[PDB]
RNA sequence: CUCGCUUCGG
């Protein structure tokens, strides 16, 4: 989780002028940035806070009412070594699909270090034994358009020792 | 501060024109109308009462501007 | 999961660069090259 | 065929100089335009 | 009269002329290693400037252990006009 | 205008901005006065002031 | 559309959890039909992210306790990462300080980590 | 006062106009459209959209007339709102 | 189109358009001139300058710059011809703030 | 004939008419008399607000024969324009959303 | 349809 500094152009409908515009302003920008991965930034959550709001054109064009806004919002891009608690929504013979609770169902940890009893058999066999942690090794993030996904990560499973569970 | 304090007619005329279609695009209207079904007659009324909810922002040559409200200038 | 990416940007043309293209740049924005003089088909359904 | 009602009494009927592929039913303007 | 074409030249034709094969010999081959040999060196040579890498994630305690060394030439001022100096 | 054949074009505009611009400055009521030198053009003409 | 900076603050799950928390409680008392039939993935990821928030130990947090935490970690000179990881997993076993927690060699000292327990546990 | 503000009596020719005015655009509409489009494709001259004649191509709003000024929106806002503290920073 | 006999509209010549800017009617010679007559939305690409189709630059190949635009159609014409002229205009686009 | 001049500078617009013209003093100097036939032809887009909803219904209810009235009805959601020659008028009265 | 040419109208 992280901070970040944003500056767009909100065009706010007439229809909505008797509302307070910072309230209409969080609004709009909340339905266009939620549950979305911004390139080389990470997956956007909700907005923060507004910091400064300029004046409001309104153009020869829509007559609708634009606002250049500098607002501070709140994304998930871990620090390539952030410490996670996610649960296993799945698992691939290359790799287990562990899911954040609800969060995103993009952590593929590929089991290539462990101890040396490291296989999934395709039958959700996770761990031949001797909240399942996870640390975050790598971001990457890729374009979506490219004619006339976007975040996934690698996780780190070492010898964590797990006293709790094996 | 120092232009023109009187309303230009390019100004009555912009401001009517964005008054208008914000009104026909469902903006509140602040006059409280009496069967005007034309937009343009409804932002009329607005600027004879002097409620229009525009400020015209006067940009001199060199860069530098100034804010008028609609209420603030002189209209004829 | 989603990508963020712009619908829609209320673009206005600043100013227009003249200037003129060197023969590898009309390849480049070209499609196809021409080289059949004639126009339509022998048939006689005459397609390009 | 009409994309909005599914009837195919598609008749071509040409509205003051335009010419206009339209449905018979529901009035859908199918095509416009030559 | 000319042919009518339907398809484009082949974007590469062919030629029925190769390149001469190359000059072999001792030196040669020497100079190819120089050359290999001057790529590897003069890469680590201070010369060398490399982009300054930028946007740390966080600052940790293995940063002390990870923390690039390298010597650093000094350029002669005397010679080199005034505006140069860091 | 004679009113001897002449035709004469009428465009409609189709935006509140445009109606409006028209109606505000180039209404009859606001062009009686020609600019070349203020004269008023729109006045009373043959069997008005006869 | 760009951004400023990417790395602005890091902040810790607690700061999180108030702003959805705010955001829901916002929400519900200003429901509007068209703009929630506009975009539903608003309430989704509100939503599912403070469910998951509250899972983990995050609950029971304040402004001052977290104050008092960082003041009493200053004295430890560990690194910012350090510190927001341990507030945002709460580590109540020493084993989360001795190995997950990264950069233990000659940092646990083996006595430091038992005043770090009683803060964390404080 | 146009004929003489560069200091030279100009005439209302596309000669005078050439050297008046400055858009490559309505220099390549008014006359000589051919040569004036070839020297400005060889120049390189990047031409603004200041002008009358260019804004009426472009279908931009002209910059004189009702477009001298912009409108701003007399919302109920307020600049500068208070910022939500940062607790962990 | 331009007569009776073919439906055809009439016809702004140069000297309405100079009376209407010497009106300074500016939203009113937008409106007639490209809006009601051949309004058009073209896609622009903001990193070579030239016109693209359905937001995809060929010349580039690539579409992460190109943006829609409107224009009067007969613009895109004069455009398209001068670039079969070797007058290639490239067009720097930015936003409209 | 050139696109400067014919097609840029100067261009052919819809929307228009051009008619014989013939006195009438009884309107005022800034009214002009429209032929019921041209004012049939040439249609203005009116935006459904809250004000004009009432008038909009009556003039769809005539539909496009009873000069007062209109044309086309183009849809706030879809673009697609719906011809009121065709199909129940009522229903799309009954049926005008704002927008 | 495109283009030209004429004859008109004003
Ligand atoms: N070539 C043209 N260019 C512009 N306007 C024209 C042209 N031919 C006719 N008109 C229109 O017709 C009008 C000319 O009429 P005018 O010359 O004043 O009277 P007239 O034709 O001499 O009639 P009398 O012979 O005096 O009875 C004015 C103008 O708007
Ligand atoms: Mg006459
Ligand atoms: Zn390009």
């Amino acid at each position: 989780f992280v901070l970040v500094e944003m500056v767009d152009t909100v065009r706010i409908p007439p229809w909505q002028f008797e509302r307070k515009l910072n309230d209409s302003i969080a609004e709009e920008l909340n339905k266009k940035l939620a549950n979305k991965v911004v390139y080389n930034v990470g997956l956007c959550i909700c907005l923060f806070d507004i910091t400064k709001l300029e004046d409001a054109y309104v153009f020869p064009g829509d007559g609708a009412s634009h606002t250049k806004v500098h607002f501070r919002c709140v994304v998930f891009h871990p620090f390539l070594d952030e410490i996670l608690i996610g649960k296993i929504k799945g698992c691939s013979p290359e790799g287990v699909h562990v899911s954040l609770g609800f969060f995103d169902d993009i952590l593929i940890p590929p089991e290539s270090l462990q101890q040396p009893a490291k296989f999934d058999e395709a039958e959700q066999v996770w761990v031949w034994e001797y909240g399942e942690e996870i640390r975050f090794r790598v971001v990457d993030e890729s374009f979506v358009d490219t004619s006339p996904y976007t975040l996934v990560g690698s996780i780190s499973e070492p010898g964590l020792g797990l006293l709790s569970w094996w | 501060r120092i232009t023109t304090p009187y309303m230009t007619k390019y100004e009555r005329a912009r401001v009517l024109g964005t008054r208008a279609l914000q009104i026909a695009m469902c903006a509140p209207v602040m006059v409280e109308l009496e069967g005007e079904t034309d937009p343009l007659l409804i932002a009329m009324k607005e600027l004879k009462a002097r409620k229009i909810p525009i400020i015209i922002r006067r940009y001199l040559p060199d860069g530098s501007y100034e804010d008028w409200g609609v209420d603030e200038l002189i209209i004829t | 999961k989603e990508q963020f990416r712009e619908t829609d940007v209320a673009k206005k043309i600043s100013h227009i660069c003249f200037g003129m293209k060197s023969p590898e740049e009309m390849r480049q924005q070209a499609h196809i090259q021409v080289v059949s003089k004639n126009l339509y088909s022998q048939d006689n359904q005459h397609a390009p | 065929r009409c994309p909005d009602c599914g009837s195919t009494e598609l008749v071509e009927d040409s509205h003051y100089s335009q010419s206009q592929l339209v449905c018979s039913d529901c009035g859908c303007v199918v095509t416009e335009g030559v | 009269l000319p042919d009518v074409v339907l398809k484009p030249p082949p974007l590469f034709p062919d030629t029925d002329y190769k390149p001469v094969p190359l000059k072999t010999g001792e030196g040669e081959e020497y100079m190819l290693a120089l050359k290999q040999e001057l790529r590897e060196t003069m890469k680590r040579m201070p010369y060398f400037i490399e982009t300054p890498e930028e946007r740390q994630d966080i600052e940790r305690y293995s940063k002390r252990y990870m923390k690039v060394y390298k010597e650093e030439w000094i350029p002669d001022w005397r010679r080199l006009p005034r505006e140069m100096m860091p | 205008a004679d009113f001897d054949g002449d035709e004469m074009n009428l465009h409609l505009p189709q935006t509140e901005e445009a109606k409006a611009e028209a109606l505000v400055l180039m209404g009859t009521k606001a062009n009686l006065v020609t600019p070349r030198n203020g004269e008023p053009l729109i006045a009373a003409i043959q069997d008005f002031l006869t | 559309m760009e951004v400023k900076d990417a790395n602005s603050a890091l902040l810790s799950n607690y700061e999180v959890f108030q702003l959805l928390t705010d955001l829901k409680e916002q929400r519900k008392e200003s429901g509007k039909n068209k703009h929630s039939s506009g975009q539903q993935n608003l309430n989704t990821i509100t939503y599912e992210t403070l469910k998951y928030i509250s899972k983990t130990p995050c609950r029971h947090q304040s402004p001052e306790i977290v104050r008092e935490f960082l003041t009493a970690l200053k004295s430890h000179k560990l690194t910012k990462a350090e510190k927001l990881q341990l507030l945002n997993h709460r580590p109540v076993t020493a084993v989360e300080i001795q190995l997950m927690v990264e950069e233990s060699e000659e940092r646990l000292t083996e006595e430091q980590i038992e005043a770090l327990l009683h803060t964390v546990t404080s | 006062d146009l004929m003489t503000y560069k200091g030279e009596v100009l005439g209302i020719t596309r000669f005078g106009l050439a050297k008046m005015k400055e858009s490559v655009l309505m220099l390549a509409s008014f006359e000589k459209t051919a040569d004036h489009l070839f020297d400005a494709a060889y120049f390189g001259q990047k031409d603004s959209v200041c002008g009358v004649s260019e804004c009426i191509i472009m279908g931009i709003p002209m910059n004189i007339g009702t477009g001298l000024f912009k409108l701003l929106h007399k919302a109920d806002r307020d600049p500068n709102p208070p910022k939500r503290p940062l607790i962990f920073d | 189109t331009e007569g009776r006999s073919r439906d055809g509209g009439l016809r702004l010549g140069e000297m309405e358009r100079d009376c209407l800017i010497g009106y300074g009617a500016s939203m009113l010679l937008l409106e007639r001139l490209m809006i009601s007559s051949d309004a058009f939305e073209v896609d622009v690409c903001g990193q070579c300058g030239l016109l693209g189709y359905s937001g995809w630059c060929h010349y580039c190949k690539s579409s992460c710059h190109v943006s829609s635009l409107r224009i009067p159609y007969a613009c895109k014409l004069l455009f398209q011809e001068l670039q079969s002229m070797n007058i290639i205009p490239r067009l720097k686009l930015s936003k409209y703030n | 004939q050139g696109r400067f001049r014919g097609n840029l500078s100067g261009k052919r617009v819809d929307f228009s008419g051009r008619t014989v013209i013939s006195p009438d003093p009884n309107l005022r100097i800034d009214e002009v008399a429209v032929p019921v036939h041209v004012a049939k032809i040439l249609t203005f887009p009116e935006k459904v607000n809250k004000a004009n909803i009432n008038f909009l219904r009556k003039l769809v209810q005539n539909g496009p024969e009873v000069h007062p009235g209109a044309n086309f009805i183009q849809q706030r959601h879809t673009q697609m324009k719906r011809f009121l020659k065709y199909g129940n008028r009522e229903k799309m009265a009954q049926e005008l959303k704002y927008g």
